[PDB]
RNA sequence: GGCCAGCAUCAGUUUUGGUGGCAGGAUAAAUCCAUAGGAAUGUAGCUUGCCUCGGUAAGUAUUAUAGCCUGUG
RNA sequence: AGAACUGGCGAUGCGGGAUGAACCGAACGUAGAGUUAAGGUGCCGGAAUACACGCUCAUCAGACACCACAAAAGGUGUUAGUUCAUCUAGACAGCCGGACGGUGGCCAUGGAAGUCGGAAUCCGCUAAGGAGUGUGUAACAACUCACCGGCCGAAUGAACUA
RNA sequence: GCAGUCAAGCGUUCAUAGCGACAUUGCUUUUUGAUUCUUCGAUGUCGGCUCUUCCUAUCAUACCGAAGCAGAAUUCGGUAA
RNA sequence: UUUGCUCCACACAAUAUAGAUGGAUACGAAUAAGGCGUCCUUGUGGCGUCGCUGAACCAUAGCAGGCUACGAAUUGCAAUGUCAUUUUGCGUGGGGAUAAAUCAUUUGUAUACGACUUAGA
């Protein structure tokens, strides 16, 4: 409903992803996917790293120049993913993938800005317990990434400088339901709770 | 099928707490303490008394019941690790050539090196991990002993010596050279 | 299927030398009252020298279960084509219900033998009236004095798309 | 020696004589009592004081509350109606902060445009002390 | 006075809902009421090592200081 | 390659099988509303990330007949099942104890008490202990276990099916 | 052309270390054949030279396993092109 | 030759929109586990409590929103009924700064031509 969407990508699959992102950005919206780095996959490791080793294989002989550009970094692979859900041979497609804007990690400007959740890609909600899944930063480090030892570094920043907001956030708002629950007694809010608030 | 409910149960000698949160063992003892990690395992723990703790799996499916128990030995090796402790005793053969074994501080942490495997030339040495101490028997001057509270770091290290002390393109039916375990037991009893 | 169980009662047609021909019954599985027919016919014309056309059907009623509010445990004699050659089969289902065995029967057999309702012929439905000629572990489990369980990983199923919190799994 | 930190889950867990609530059905919200259990995906239940009938349902039908009353294997109805009365059921229920938001949202729901102008209005004071007294 | 839109009253085709009356079936089965027996995933009661009001132990006990199943009406 | 009956392509577009002369559906005046076929409803792609019982996790998974392939034989990977059975008068797994004597039962005699080896077969003790299952000293010993018991207090092996 | 399954036997004893008959299951299109759809108003037709790339059913090289492997030397097999 | 150029301040005009007309409202991590409040022997602590949807939370009255500390009809029964935000220009007036490249000539660490590399008041 929002004009734009910042979508956490941590504890999410891929493919379960894309199809809602392909869907609600071909609809009109524009959505930012955010720490992919962070993003699950069905399957074992070697499994899912040999299905890209078998796409490494296919590149056009005569020169490769002009062949299948193989992308390392997950906000590339989520991009491949969505892609192919998406008529990009068009102007529709491509107006579409212009509404989207993809990274690793956290920037700035998506940093003091809010983050949601897809539920009906949660590895959590959707896998069963106990198989095994696999994580994007592993996977595109092994297959030739190259920044992954700074994302961490960035983000934790991120992490240290979003935790204190949050603890004196919290610590001005414990008094605000202090004062507005000492504010509740009166017929101001016995009426309004007779309403349903 | 899917069973209900398969619960295995540990004992606990006293000395010992055995804390858990979020699948994260943590035991202690005279001997010393130790921890482990076992997110990758559905299962449960419950505390009836201060001398015993029950887990538990629920539906599993015959996968995940030969966890349980493979985890309650974890557990139980863990303490009986930190409140006995765990002694590895191996033993050096050979025909002509002797192995001249000794310890040795590198840049980093100690290492323990092998000469004269078999007249060879390479001094092959071998990392020590963190948790182990490391002896010579003295009733006998041709074994060694591993020792420490961590069994899967002890037995991990002896197997990380014989290993390496073992002969190639040769018959091994007549080369039977090298070290190889010979006890397992404890440091109390 | 939503199966109903019918009560067939059939008959060869009634010819001078013998206007009382005696009458065969069945109890079926069936969606309704004109594949119980089939049904009857097809089982009969295997034991009996009649079909449909020396035939008629006298009764098709049907037999609502009688306390379909008390969990029963129902032992099932079977008998299944498959790939190579038939066998027979003995199954126990815990469910309320002789026609709702029958359903979770169809179904846990089309998935671990993959046979259809065309290969499948039900000889025998009955309860175990005491709780210890049970022979099956998949049942004798729920018949544990006090029985409790739990549901370990809850699943909130959401309306809308989006969600603004990281869901929790803990009932 | 010191007292061993152990602690794992307490979950609400399917028993005989556990209160549940039907999400998704013809007698939707309305509570009932499981009485036995049919096996690992499904159970019976009878709510009568509420105008449940005594069916055999699945448990994603349903949700479990974690309030509880005692009652034997087997259960019938009229028995049911008793323990249900016995241990007041439905106070324990509508007490909890659980029932006090579903009968918010149906009253928020129910609401006409004079009650929601109210609303506006009543609103545009109480915030006007609170914003005087956090200053 | 002509073109374009809106509303109503109607007509043809069709779609989507709320609600009522009736008939049948084992003149539904059931639940519910009554009643005769039965047993345990054995309730009280009584034996039973100590003890939380017999909590445990396991014998007895068939509704009793819970209940259930079956049959008939 | 060559015949029989029918239906089609040819001469035929249309929705479906991604695409395809023949397959499925269905046969065409121009248009509008409604309903369906066959096929499908994660996104490309219009339509349920619907409901339900289960099976499967594959270091070449598998996924719309025609159709664009795949076998014999195997697997305790798992699921379900069939037929035997042993067995609370405590089997089977697991440790603890004994396994002795008549007697080296005769010969191969360079040496075999059981045993580098060939003919040959029974008593005492008992809970039980092979005139011998293995290790092997020129031979003797000493070990192994099938034969029995203590804990154990559970049930269990064997074959087969798909 | 290649491979597999039973395994009667060879194999000083020892089916299967290696091989392995009588039978039997397949794979391949680098053979030869069968066929005749395309091409007869023309697709330049043997071999070699040159040059690149691919396949694995690996001759060698790397790490390994198994032998009737003492060593040395050899064979069988595996990942691998 | 402040004809020129560059800003910011407002006055109009002009061209275009992959499409807002209340608010893109910020912890992290786990999920067979956590959030929040408190006490504290500050611990993988004790107690209580919440979830079971953001259906929330916040804002929300006034000539399409006014005068003073009253006016609002007669768009005549509906006909977006005009506000969004980039790019361009015109002039008005207050400032601010005063150049390089290419051709031609040339060198050869370069070269098929272009190109590259160098030098030149």
């Amino acid at each position: 409903s929002q004009p734009v969407v910042v979508i956490d990508a941590k504890d999410h699959l891929l493919g379960r992803l894309a199809s809602t992102i392909a869907k609600q950005v071909l609809n009109g919206q524009k959505i930012v996917v955010v720490r992919a780095e962070a993003l699950n996959i069905s399957g074992e490791f070697f499994r899912n790293k040999l299905k890209y080793h078998d796409f490494l294989r296919k590149a056009t002989a005569f020169n490769k120049t002009r062949g299948p550009f193989h992308f390392r970094a997950p906000s590339r692979i989520l991009y491949k993913a969505i892609r192919g859900m998406v008529s990009h041979k068009t102007a529709r497609g491509k107006a579409a993938l212009e509404r989207l804007k993809i990274f690793e990690g956290i920037p700035p400007p998506y940093d003091k800005k809010k983050r949601v959740v897809v539920p009906q890609a949660l590895r959590v909600l959707r896998l069963k317990p106990g198989r095994k899944y696999t994580t994007l930063g592993k996977l595109s480090t092994s297959v030739g990434w190259k920044y992954e030892d700074v994302v961490a570094k960035l983000e934790d920043k991120r992490k240290v400088r979003s935790a204190e907001y949050y603890a004196k956030k919290r610590a001005f708002t414990k008094k605000v339901s202090s004062a507005s629950a000492a504010a509740s007694e009166s017929d101001v809010a016995k009426q309004l709770a007779s309403f349903g608030y | 099928m899917k069973y209900i409910q398969t619960e295995q149960q540990i004992e606990v000698p006293e000395g010992v707490t055995v804390s858990i949160k979020s699948r994260i063992v943590k035991v202690v003892g005279p001997r010393g303490t130790l921890t482990k990690n076992l997110k990758h395992i559905d299962v449960t723990f419950t505390k009836v008394n201060n001398q015993l703790i029950k887990v538990a799996v629920h539906n599993g499916g015959r996968k995940h019941v030969a966890a349980l128990r493979t985890v309650k030995s974890l557990v139980d090796n863990m303490i009986t690790g930190v409140t006995k402790g765990y002694k590895y005793k191996m033993r050096y053969v050979y025909a002509h050539f002797p192995i001249n074994v000794n310890i040795v501080e590198k840049d980093g942490a100690k290492f323990i090196e092998v000469r004269n495997f078999l007249g060879d030339k390479k001094i092959r040495n071998v990392p020590v991990r963190d948790g182990v101490t490391i002896e010579f028997s003295t009733n006998v001057k041709d074994e060694i002993v591993l020792s420490g509270n961590s069994v899967e770091d002890v037995s991990q290290n002896a197997a990380d010596l014989q290993q390496i002390c073992r002969v190639r393109n040769k018959d091994i039916r007549k080369f039977l050279d090298g070290i190889y375990v010979s006890h397992k037991g404890f440091i109390t009893e | 299927a939503h199966f109903k169980e019918y009560q067939v009662i059939g008959r060869r047609l009634p010819t001078e030398s013998v206007p009382e021909p005696k009458l065969f019954r069945m109890r079926i599985f069936a969606s309704n009252e004109v594949i119980a027919k089939s049904r009857y016919w097809y089982f009969l014309q295997k034991l009996h020298k009649v079909k449909k056309a020396s035939g008629e059907i006298v009764s098709i009623n049907q037999i609502n279960e009688a306390h379909p509010t008390k969990v029963k445990n129902f032992g099932v004699w079977v008998r299944y084509d498959s790939r190579s050659g038939t066998h027979n089969m003995y199954k126990e289902i815990r469910d309320v219900s002789r026609v709702a065995a029958v359903e979770t029967l169809y179904q846990d057999m089309a998935a671990r033998h993959r046979a259809r309702f065309r290969s499948i012929h039900i000889l025998k439905v009955a309860e175990i009236e005491k709780t210890a000629d049970v022979k099956r572990q998949y049942v004798k489990q729920f018949l544990t004095k006090d029985l409790k369980f739990p549901l370990p990983h809850r699943v909130q199923k959401s309306t809308k798309t989006f969600s603004y919190k990281r869901p929790s799994t803990f009932y | 020696s010191t007292d061993s930190i152990v602690k794992a889950s307490n979950w609400r867990l399917v028993e005989v004589g556990r209160v549940v609530l039907i999400k998704k059905g013809q007698s939707a919200g309305k509570l009932a009592a499981i009485v036995e259990i049919i096996d690992q995906k499904k159970v019976l239940i009878d709510g009568p004081k509420a105008g449940v009938p005594r069916q055999a349902i699945n448990l994603g039908q349903v949700v479990l509350t974690p309030l509880t009353f005692a009652l034997p294997r087997g259960a019938r109805t009229a028995t049911v109606s008793k323990k249900w009365a016995a241990a007041a059921v439905c106070e324990k229920w509508a007490a909890s902060s659980w029932a006090k938001k579903i009968a918010q949202r149906e009253r928020r729901a129910a609401l006409t445009d004079f009650e929601r102008f109210q609303v506006m209005v009543l609103r545009k004071q109480k915030r006007y002390t609170v914003k005087k007294a956090l200053a």
